[PDB]
């Protein structure tokens, strides 16, 4: 496929890693009596290892010559389960955090004691901005068009140069 | 009692008159060494310092040197002492050149003539002391 | 010896003279401020350069300025 | 509670510790329920 | 006052310290401070230790001007003595008067002083160092 | 400018260059920097006000 | 015979030359006007 | 009655009001933050009670209540060990076989694949191996059951709640006056008798009545579940007489001074118990009895309400000579009016005591089966070394604080403090010369050995096959200790410890303790230790002595205890404060303790620890390579660090993988320290300005203005990161090495 990589469901080294991973825990299992919670924990580990390897095979990941999954951050649609969709998710969440912080900063600036509102948070107002930052890509765009997002540039302090 | 007092009756000089600095024993020791003995020309001061120092310096090269377990151990120690004595003489000469410039000379040690006499005495004394300790070490079975 | 200069943004609040540990600075009469005095540095050869005057200035970007320069036995603070 | 104990609980370190504990708990429980996720 | 110092003024009773002036005070430069006391009391020396100051007039030799002015600061902020005089003794027995020069303290205004080092513009209007290149002078 | 005006500082070496401050007192005399401007942000020494000249302030809001 | 040149030049250069240069440099440092 | 209880009633109201007002304790910080320096100043000045109030009484009350809170924390920390032993351990399976079951009392939750840390410690248990030695400590007390651990944990929780209540009570309800704290004679008597002597007496009673019979039955082979319970042994003269045939006579020989009849359970046999490889518990009980009598006797020295006793002012003022002027006059007022002086003495004593504990618990294993538990021995030694080094640095720190703040020249004229301050240049100069001499010799012998071995001249080295440096004094002292039983310890069966020579003690193949031979490498590394200790002493003593003034800065006391500098003047006055001297000396403490624990680890792995087989064939862990490889720095680098890091770098995929993770992370933190240690504040302030421009552009400027860390704070952050990274790397390396071999 891409870069000479094979699917992990069709790779022999991936299956060999599966067998080694389950065999290590099976060898660890032989010194415990059955029914003891140590035995149950070890067989739960074996089942979790099998489930993880089966999931990695089923999701369509590409494994290399070492038998380990390789992520394709290219932007292809068939590998959108890799980088691109977590990219969109993180961009939304990070913009949410930034917009909540910015909104609370505006509110604390507009009060009588801006310093005391930052070490001691106004929790109801902070929760209000924090929950209302869910529509940050629209509110930020509206503030950008309205000219409230950016200072003109002659009003921010600058070093003499 | 109080055996630590201001040095030379001045309470604001950076020294103390402890039983180490101003004892009569320490004055007799450090007023009769060659560098401090009264009525000595600088050449004799240098000579008396040099012979003891050369005796000293041929001390460690023979016993601990790289050729200690060799039939030529004492000769190599003597040559190493000679080299160290030459280095110390060169250091004394360059110290006298850097320190005493445009001086009136005389029997004072802190002058060009005095330091040249002191360095000459030290060099000849150091070579002589190294040779004397070579002679005594070569016939150590006499004692 | 370091060079000390006092600029005309002085307000004559005397803190540089009090902060000086080497008697470098002194107050001379002036008419450019409400206090009627400006700092002066007539003994800059006794400057050590510790910049205690610059810590004591209240004006925005301090009026008394010490520029480190040549080193002598006084500006190095040598007792020996 | 009190009008001044809640103000102490509103301070930056207490709120930071509580919110980081909540975030760590949420992520740990997500890892407990949906483990070993590489792709989406 | 003038460039005169009484060499026979009694000194504070001190047990001797390892902080006094070294060889380059009888060779290069030495400083002394003289003040007037009302009572016999104990003060901390700038070169470590404690000394008893004599009731009356005192004289004390130090190695630098910083030590003399630190001792004067101690004699001001503590128990109130404000008539100290700091001198500078040269190896050829020549004395020069330094502190309370014009007779009054430098923080108080005194008519008759000339401003030295005053600059007739704000600090942000100094010339660029390119304009003083290959001249030897500076932009201060 | 007057007392209580909101001004913008044009001195380039000031900590509050291109920043807004409030005029506190304008002295009428021979002072070279008569206008006193107080700021809400302290500088590195922690000093809130400073004395400014009439040509170093650009004015924003009338009293 | 070119088998003597290391044992001649290396001590002469490496030991004697910088020692004399250090002494000369120190003397030139400490001379004054 | 001069010694009395005088107490103020309800001085401070209990309220959650100053909780919501941070920085209330100081005048400057209570006005609110303007920059992000008020936060760090709030954290730095929280416990500096001397700068918050000028009243010594309120300072003392704060100190007392804080002591109560600290004791509550320590009680909770004891309760955690007892509860984890009760509920999360394999202590019973370890009791059934304390030579093949590895102790473990800490289990992890499986969420993220970290269940691999639950290794096979034996006994049908999965968990993280424990090197604290609490298991052997419990076995030495006769805690064979898992109910007693649970109830000890519950009692520890109850005591922690008691200390919390006492701390609230003595600051908000019944705060003692200043005259209560200044009763140092009464305090000294009460501590020496009631704390120390009564603790020794009660612990000796517990030992005699519980731990001697239970451990005797355990060493006899009786399983722990068929051993009589301690309450069944406490009130049974018949059973104790069956075990120790001297309880038939009862308490009568004690009162008739026929104490020789109690020699069955109060012995001075010395040596080690062959069954457990530890000290005899009868020796321990006898030791605690002797200590109890000695401490109760010593607690009757100082004067209280009754006419007998000493005054400590009269003892000090009588000790004066010709060379010291007024002597110890004025030290009583110094130590009864200042808390920092008492810290400066007590921290030094506690650090030296921790170091003594580290040196004594390895050559004299006091708990059963702790000698054959090599990770426990290594961890305890290194732990107590690090604690001692930190405390001995703190002693110098508080001596400097006292000298800056609480020193008074009128009070301390011509006494010992004044005479020390009047010749400090001589002290610092001679200690400087000693440091240079020791460093040149001790390190240049290593460098000379490196050069001789690299030049192919092993016959010119400083080795046992070459020019020898035999520690003749240490060997003579060892020979004196080996011949002590019978000659200079006539009523002694064996030597004090087998490190001085004697017989090898083995417990089930493993070596408990064997003689430690000293050679030229031991001479060399002991001189290295002396040199490092001397340089640390030089830095700390120079900081204490020059805390008030120096030739460079005559008015250093007016600048404070901690301050960054006095400008770039006088050529540069960087790090002139006594705080910066403590900051510099902490690095040298780290160096000294690291070399000490490296010496201990290599020498014990090379010449003591190992196995024994038939006909007494001794095979050590590393193979006896310390004698010839610890002579060169390359030998150290190749045979200690490179050779013993194999366990910590190959721990991935096993139960020791957390040690490799902590190895890498501590390397990261140690390298992260140099960022603060090398750089300076102004660059970071300008970079923060550049970031603040973007924040101001996007309307994101905080009202609390962001600032770079201060110079003192930057140095403190760099030093703390350096110490954390170094101690973490050494911790992970030691634990992963010694657990796996
Ligand atoms: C919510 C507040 C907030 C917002 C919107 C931003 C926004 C920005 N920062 Mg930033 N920053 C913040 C807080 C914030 N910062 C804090 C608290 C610090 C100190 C640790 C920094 C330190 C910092 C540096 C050193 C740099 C930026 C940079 C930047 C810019 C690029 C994005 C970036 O690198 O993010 C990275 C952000 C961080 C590494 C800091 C995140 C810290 C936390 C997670 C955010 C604070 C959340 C806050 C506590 C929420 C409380 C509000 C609530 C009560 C409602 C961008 C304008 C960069 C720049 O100038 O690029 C042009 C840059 O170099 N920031
Ligand atoms: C300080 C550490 C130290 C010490 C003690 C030695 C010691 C030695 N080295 Mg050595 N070396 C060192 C570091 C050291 N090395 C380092 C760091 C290097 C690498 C750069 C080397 C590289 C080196 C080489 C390459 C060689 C040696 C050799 C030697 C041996 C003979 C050297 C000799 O005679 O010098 C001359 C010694 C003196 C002039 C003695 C001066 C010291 C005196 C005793 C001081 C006395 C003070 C006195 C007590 C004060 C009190 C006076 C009062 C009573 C009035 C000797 C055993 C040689 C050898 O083969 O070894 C067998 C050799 O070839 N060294
Ligand atoms: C910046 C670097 C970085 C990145 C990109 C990741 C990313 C990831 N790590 Mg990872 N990790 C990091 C640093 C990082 N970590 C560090 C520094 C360490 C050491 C402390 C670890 C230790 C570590 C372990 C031990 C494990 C991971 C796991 C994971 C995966 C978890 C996916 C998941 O939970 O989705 C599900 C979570 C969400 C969808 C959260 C969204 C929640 C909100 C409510 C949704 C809102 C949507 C609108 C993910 C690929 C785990 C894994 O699966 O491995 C493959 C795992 O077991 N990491
Ligand atoms: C810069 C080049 C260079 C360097 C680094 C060396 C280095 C060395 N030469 Mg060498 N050599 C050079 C050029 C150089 N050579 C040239 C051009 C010649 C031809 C005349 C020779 C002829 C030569 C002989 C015949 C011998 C060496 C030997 C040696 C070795 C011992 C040092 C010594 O006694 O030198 C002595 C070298 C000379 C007297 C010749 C002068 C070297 C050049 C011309 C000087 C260059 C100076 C350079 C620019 C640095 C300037 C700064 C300086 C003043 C600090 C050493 C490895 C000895 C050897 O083999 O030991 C094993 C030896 O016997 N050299
Ligand atoms: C015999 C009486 C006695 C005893 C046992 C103690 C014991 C103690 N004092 Mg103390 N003290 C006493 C008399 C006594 N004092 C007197 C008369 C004065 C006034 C002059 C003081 C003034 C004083 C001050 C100012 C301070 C102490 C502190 C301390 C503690 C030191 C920390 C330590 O070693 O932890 C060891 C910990 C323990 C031994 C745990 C047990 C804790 C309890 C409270 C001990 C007593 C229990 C009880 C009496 C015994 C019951 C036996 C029963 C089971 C049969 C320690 C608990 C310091 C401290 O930490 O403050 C809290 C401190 O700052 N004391
Ligand atoms: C604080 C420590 C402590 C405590 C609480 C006890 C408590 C006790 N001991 Mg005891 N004992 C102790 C230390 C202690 N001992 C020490 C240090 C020694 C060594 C000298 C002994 C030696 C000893 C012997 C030899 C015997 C006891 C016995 C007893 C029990 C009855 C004694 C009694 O109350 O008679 C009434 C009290 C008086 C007459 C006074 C009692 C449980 C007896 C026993 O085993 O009882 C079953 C017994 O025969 N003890
Ligand atoms: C008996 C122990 C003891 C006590 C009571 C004190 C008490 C005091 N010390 Mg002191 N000190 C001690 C031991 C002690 N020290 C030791 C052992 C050292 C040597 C390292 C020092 C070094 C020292 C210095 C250098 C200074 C003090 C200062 C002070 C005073 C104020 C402290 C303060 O507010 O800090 C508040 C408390 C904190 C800021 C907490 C510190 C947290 C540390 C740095 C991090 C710990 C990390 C942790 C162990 C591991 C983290 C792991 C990671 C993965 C999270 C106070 C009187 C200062 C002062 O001005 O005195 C008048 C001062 O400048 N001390
Ligand atoms: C490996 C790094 C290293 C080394 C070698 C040193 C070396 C030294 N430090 Mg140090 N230091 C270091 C890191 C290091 N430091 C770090 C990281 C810090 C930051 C916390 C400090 C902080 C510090 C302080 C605060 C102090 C020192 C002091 C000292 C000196 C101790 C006196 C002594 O024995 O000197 C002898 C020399 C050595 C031990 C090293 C060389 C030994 C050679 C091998 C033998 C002799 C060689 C000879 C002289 C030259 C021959 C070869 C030549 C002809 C080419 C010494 C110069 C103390 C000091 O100067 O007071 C006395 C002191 O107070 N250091
Ligand atoms: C582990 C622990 C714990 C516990 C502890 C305990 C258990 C303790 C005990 C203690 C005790 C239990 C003590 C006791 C003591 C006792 C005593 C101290 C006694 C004494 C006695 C005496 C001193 C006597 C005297 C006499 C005589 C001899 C003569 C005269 C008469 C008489 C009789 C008086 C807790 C939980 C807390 C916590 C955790 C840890
Ligand atoms: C396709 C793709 C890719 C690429 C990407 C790229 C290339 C991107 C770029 C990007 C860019 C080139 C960007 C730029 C930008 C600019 C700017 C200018 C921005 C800005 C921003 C801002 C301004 C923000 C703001 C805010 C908000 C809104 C929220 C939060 C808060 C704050 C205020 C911060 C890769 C291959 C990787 C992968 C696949 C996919
Ligand atoms: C980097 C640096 C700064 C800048 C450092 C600053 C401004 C510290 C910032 C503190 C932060 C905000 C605390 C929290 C850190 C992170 C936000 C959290 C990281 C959490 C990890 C465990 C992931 C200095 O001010 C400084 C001063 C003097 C000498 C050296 C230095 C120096 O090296």
């Amino acid at each position: 496929d891409v870069s000479g990589l094979t699917p992990c469901k069709d790779s022999a080294v991936f299956k060999k890693r599966l067998d080694g991973s389950v065999k290590k825990l099976q060898a660890r299992l032989a010194n415990y009596t059955e029914g003891t919670p140590a035995y149950l924990a070890l067989e739960q580990q074996i089942d979790q290892t099998k489930a993880r390897f089966a999931k990695y095979g089923d999701k369509g990941l590409l494994c290399g010559a070492d038998g380990l999954p390789h992520l394709i951050a290219d932007g292809r649609p068939d590998h959108a389960g890799e980088f691109v969709i977590p990219a969109f998710g993180f961009l939304y969440i990070a913009g949410w955090i930034g917009w909540a912080g910015r909104s609370y900063l505006q509110f604390s600036k507009k009060t009588d004691k801006p310093n005391e509102n930052e070490i001691i948070i106004n929790v109801p107002v902070a929760l209000g901005m924090m929950s209302g930052a869910f529509l940050w890509p629209l509110a930020a765009w509206k503030e950008l068009i309205n000219g409230q997002l950016l200072v003109p540039g002659d009003e921010v302090t600058v070093s003499p140069r | 009692s109080e055996f630590v007092k201001p040095y030379n009756n001045d309470p604001f000089v950076g020294n103390l008159s402890t039983p180490v600095t101003t004892s009569t024993a320490t004055k007799l020791y450090l007023g009769n060494l060659p560098i401090y003995r009264k009525g000595l020309s600088p050449l004799l001061r240098g000579l008396e310092i040099g012979m003891a120092h050369g005796y000293f310096l041929i001390g460690p090269f023979y016993i601990l040197g790289p050729l200690r377990n060799s039939p030529n151990a004492l000769l190599v120690g003597l040559f190493s002492a000679f080299g160290l004595i030459l280095i110390l003489t060169l250091g004394l000469t360059i110290y006298g050149l850097a320190s005493f410039q445009g001086t009136e000379g005389g029997e004072n040690l802190e002058s060009a003539k005095g330091w040249r006499n002191f360095t000459s005495g030290f060099s000849i004394g150091a070579f002589g002391g190294a040779s004397v300790a070579y002679v005594l070490l070569d016939n150590i079975s006499f004692f | 010896s370091h060079s000390v200069r006092v600029y005309d943004t002085c307000i004559g609040c005397t803190q540089c003279v009090r902060a000086c540990p080497c008697d470098v600075l002194e107050m001379v009469p002036w008419d450019g401020c409400k206090a009627g005095q400006i700092a002066s540095a007539p003994r800059a050869e006794d400057c050590i350069g510790c910049k205690r005057c610059e810590t004591a200035c209240p004006t925005d970007f301090l009026s008394v300025r010490v520029y480190l320069g040549s080193e002598t036995t006084r500006s190095l603070g040598l007792t020996y | 509670m009190s009008k001044d104990l809640l103000k102490y609980l509103s301070t930056a370190p207490v709120l930071l510790t509580a919110w980081m504990s909540l975030t760590a708990g949420m992520i740990i429980e997500i890892q407990r329920f949906f483990p070993d996720s590489l792709s989406f | 006052t003038s460039d005169v110092l009484n060499l026979q003024i009694p000194t504070p009773t001190f047990g001797g310290s390892t902080g006094g002036w070294l060889r380059a005070a009888e060779i290069e430069e030495k400083y002394a401070i003289t003040w007037t006391s009302k009572k016999e009391q104990i003060f901390e020396m700038p070169t470590s230790g404690a000394a008893i100051m004599q009731k009356g007039e005192n004289l004390l030799y130090l190695a630098k001007k910083e030590q003399c002015l630190a001792l004067s600061t101690q004699l001001r902020t503590l128990f109130k003595i404000s008539d100290y005089k700091i001198y500078r003794i040269f190896p050829n027995s020549e004395v020069q008067y330094l502190h309370p020069k014009d007779g009054v303290f430098p923080e108080k205004l005194n008519e008759g002083r000339i401003g030295v080092g005053n600059v007739g513009y704000s600090i942000g209007k100094n010339p660029n160092p390119v304009n003083v290149k290959f001249t030897g002078k500076n932009t201060f | 400018i007057e007392r209580g005006s909101k001004v913008r500082v044009l001195r380039p070496e000031s900590y509050w260059f291109q920043e807004c401050g409030s005029v506190a007192t304008i002295a009428k005399g021979g002072d070279r920097y008569p206008v006193v401007v107080r700021f809400e942000k302290v500088n590195y020494p922690g000093v809130a006000p400073n004395n400014f000249a009439l040509d170093e302030l650009g004015e924003v809001e009338a009293p | 015979s070119a088998s003597f040149l290391p044992s001649i030049l290396t001590p002469v250069v490496t030991l004697v030359f910088p020692g004399l240069m250090f002494a000369l440099f120190f003397v030139l440092i400490e001379q004054e006007e | 009655s001069k010694v009395r209880v005088i107490v103020d009633k309800d001085p401070v109201a209990t309220s959650f009001e100053k909780w919501a007002q941070p920085g209330h304790f100081s005048r400057t910080l209570a006005k609110g933050p303007k920059t992000t320096t008020w936060i760090w100043n709030l954290h730095a000045d929280a416990h500096d009670f001397d700068s918050q109030t000028s009243s010594l009484e309120d300072i003392s009350r704060k100190i007392f209540s804080a002591h109560f809170g600290q004791l509550a924390i320590i009680f909770l920390w004891v309760s955690q060990a007892y509860f984890h032993g009760a509920r999360f351990s394999n202590y019973s399976a370890w009791l059934l076989n304390p030579t093949s079951i590895k102790p473990s009392a800490q289990v992890v939750w499986p969420v993220v694949g970290q269940e691999i840390l639950n290794g096979d410690v034996g006994g049908g248990f999965s968990g993280v191996q424990i090197t604290s030695g609490v298991f052997q400590m419990w076995r030495a007390s006769g805690i064979t059951n898992e109910t007693e651990l649970y109830w000890t944990a519950m009692g520890g929780l109850m005591m922690s709640a008691l200390m919390v209540f006492a701390g609230w009570f003595h600051y908000h309800k019944a705060a003692p006056k200043l005259e209560w704290f200044q009763n140092v004679e009464s305090m000294m008597n009460h501590h020496l008798a009631g704390l120390l002597g009564l603790g020794c007496l009660s612990w000796s009673g517990h030992q005699i009545h519980i731990s001697l019979p239970i451990n005797k039955l355990l060493d006899a082979g009786v399983a722990p579940q068929e051993i009589p319970l301690p309450h069944e042994l406490l009130f049974n003269q018949d059973l104790m007489a069956q075990l120790y045939p001297s309880f038939k006579k009862g308490l009568l020989p004690f009162f008739t001074l026929n104490w020789g009849e109690y020699s069955d359970f109060l012995t001075f046999k010395g040596g080690l118990n062959p069954i457990t490889g530890s000290l005899w518990l009868s020796d321990t009980a006898h030791h605690h009895l002797a200590l109890a009598v000695l401490f109760i006797f010593a607690g009757h020295m100082y004067r209280t309400n009754w006419g007998i006793g000493h005054s400590m002012k009269e003892i000090l003022e009588a000790h004066k000579g010709p060379l010291t002027g007024e002597g110890h006059k004025g030290l009583y007022e110094i130590l009864t009016t200042s808390w920092h002086a008492q810290l400066a003495i007590n921290l030094a004593m506690m650090g030296s005591l921790s170091i003594i504990v580290a040196h004594h618990m390895y050559a004299m294993p006091p708990y059963p089966y702790i000698a054959v538990d090599y990770p426990t021995q290594l961890s305890l030694f290194t732990h107590h070394m690090w604690i001692g080094g930190f405390c001995v640095c703190g002693a110098a720190a508080h001596g400097a604080i006292f000298m800056v703040r609480d020193y008074s020249p009128v009070q301390s004229y011509n006494n010992l403090l004044d005479r020390v301050l009047r010749h400090r240049d001589a002290i610092i100069s001679h200690l400087n010369w000693v440091c240079i001499f020791l460093g040149t010799h001790s390190f240049g012998l290593y460098i000379h050995n490196d050069t001789m071995r690299a030049l192919g001249r092993p016959q010119d080295m400083f080795s046992d096959k070459a020019i020898q440096l035999q520690p003749i004094f240490a060997k003579w002292v060892q020979s004196l200790h080996t011949l002590a039983p019978g000659n200079t310890a006539p009523n002694s069966l064996a030597t004090a410890s087998y490190a001085f020579g004697g017989d090898v003690v083995a417990v089930n193949g493993k070596i408990a303790m064997m003689p430690i031979q000293l050679g030229t490498a031991d001479f060399l590394v002991h001189h290295i230790h002396a040199f490092t200790i001397h340089v640390t002493v030089l830095i700390l003593l120079k900081g204490v002595l020059f805390a008030r003034s120096s030739r460079l800065i005559p008015d250093k006391a007016n600048l404070g205890f901690r301050f960054p500098c006095d400008g770039p003047g006088r050529g540069g006055t960087c790090q002139v404060s006594a705080w910066d001297h403590i900051f510099l000396g902490l690095f040298w403490m780290y160096n000294c303790i690291s070399v000490v624990i490296f010496h201990f680890s290599w020498k014990m792995q090379s010449d003591v620890w190992g196995t024994i087989s038939e006909k007494g064939k001794i095979t050590h862990i590393t193979g006896g390579n310390f004698a010839n490889s610890a002579l060169t720095i390359n030998g150290w680098l190749r045979d200690f660090l490179w050779s013993q890091a194999s366990q910590v770098i190959q721990s991935y995929g096993s139960a020791l993988s957390a040690y490799g993770i902590i190895f890498l992370g501590a390397h990261f933190i140690w390298a992260f320290s140099l960022m603060f240690l090398f750089s300076g504040r102004g660059y970071w302030q300008e970079l923060i300005e550049s970031v603040v421009w973007a924040h101001n552009k996007l309307k994101l400027a905080p009202a609390i203005q962001p600032r770079a860390l201060s110079i003192t704070q930057g140095r403190a952050v760099g030093l703390a990161h350096y110490l954390l990274g170094g101690i973490g790397t050494t911790w992970s390396f030691f634990l992963a090495r010694i657990i796996s071999v």
